[PDB]
């Protein structure tokens, strides 16, 4: 019951474009990467829980480098959020509102973040605050 | 439909306060009753995890 993967820019475009009522969660990185391994285990374990309002996709940014420049994907692991084709920003308290770029292994915490993104974006917020301050 | 509980300190001993609507929490926020925030969580599901209300936008759950 693995997480779905997207294998080119075109597929990523279609996936971001295809959800009217769910957050599109994208993990940019590589399966082989340790940070990605920890983040993937979280995403895998919450995928069923959030499936009504979020879909999660994994993208290998070697196989799919299309967005590297666009979203400055220079970290080992990057989770980003999209709603109705729009990049949703989250104030995590880190100074960077564009992405989660560390493996947070708190399962419920990740669920709560996704739910906040969904609830915010549905009400037209392009920026939302994370429930916990990450320093 | 969402419901909240909160405590003044983030400790295992602090009193928790009955079920509240999101609108109720929002009114209390805007009226200055949580000037340093309170430690709140949704009542469903039971898991919990308490957050400082200062980071919670109660208007998102209305």
């Amino acid at each position: 019951y693995m997480l779905p993967h997207l294998h080119n820019g075109w597929q990523v475009d279609q996936a971001i474009l295809s959800e009217e009522d769910r957050v599109v969660v994208i993990r940019f990185g590589h399966d082989w990467d340790p940070t990605c391994m920890k983040m993937d285990e979280v995403l895998y374990s919450i995928a069923e829980k959030v499936k009504n309002f979020a879909v999660i996709y994994l993208v290998d940014i070697t196989e799919v480098p299309d967005f590297n420049k666009m979203y400055e994907l220079y970290d080992p692991c990057t989770v980003m959020f999209f709603f109705r084709n729009k990049h949703i920003m989250i104030d995590l308290g880190t100074g960077n509102n564009n992405k989660i770029n560390w493996a947070m292994e708190d399962k419920q915490e990740m669920v709560d973040i996704i739910e906040t993104v969904y609830r915010g974006a549905r009400k037209g917020r392009g920026l939302v605050v994370s429930p916990k301050d990450y320093s | 439909d969402v419901m909240w509980e909160y405590k003044w300190e983030n400790t295992g001993d602090a009193e928790l306060y009955g079920p509240f609507t999101s609108a109720q929490m929002q009114t209390w926020v805007s009226e200055g009753y949580f000037p340093d925030g309170v430690y709140c969580r949704k009542l469903d599901p039971p898991g919990g995890q308490f957050y400082n209300s200062k980071r919670i936008d109660f208007d998102l759950y209305t």
